């Protein structure tokens, strides 16, 4: 499911910067970003 | 954004069509795009462009392709008709004998 | 396109698509009707012997 468990406290991987930074319009909600 | 460049200046029959599913592969996130960027990539492939990155793109794709070009071959059954007409001549040899 | 969040999803859904699928294979006998062309050629060797 590509969905990881990772039961303990305080776990993680350090390649989660892949993502870049920017920025948009004010938005209510994922639903209504979407929508 | 050079899509968008080359979009609206281009003809309403196929270009825009193609461009436009060149678009529908672009996107960004959320189930609705990601299921658009599907049958996006889905017709693509099967029109001979995607050349595909195959992670599944074989079995919902390059099967399915491979299944409608076994539609496209029952013909020879249609090349069977003509000699139908080919041998009825051989009938009329019947009628020679 | 879908892939469906599967609740009632097959029983609403992927059944009647299954059903119309059903529906889309008849075709043997369609596939039949050129082998009746094809064996008034038999007939044709009726006529042979």
């Amino acid at each position: 499911d590509l969905a990881t468990g990772e039961k303990q406290v305080l776990n993680d991987i350090r390649g989660r910067y892949e993502c870049y930074t920017d920025v948009g319009p004010s938005f209510q909600s994922m639903k209504q970003q979407n929508r | 954004a050079e899509i968008l460049e080359l979009l609206g200046k281009t003809p309403q029959g196929t270009p825009e069509y193609q461009l436009l599913l060149l678009q529908y592969f672009t996107l960004l996130d959320g189930k609705g795009v990601e299921m658009m960027r599907d049958y996006a990539n889905k017709q693509l492939i099967q029109m001979g462009v995607k050349k595909p990155e195959t992670p599944e793109e074989q079995q919902w794709l390059v099967e399915a392709q491979q299944a409608k070009q076994g539609q496209q071959d029952p013909a020879m059954v249609q090349a069977q008709g003509v000699l139908l007409q080919g041998q009825a001549e051989l009938a009329k040899a019947q009628n020679q004998t």
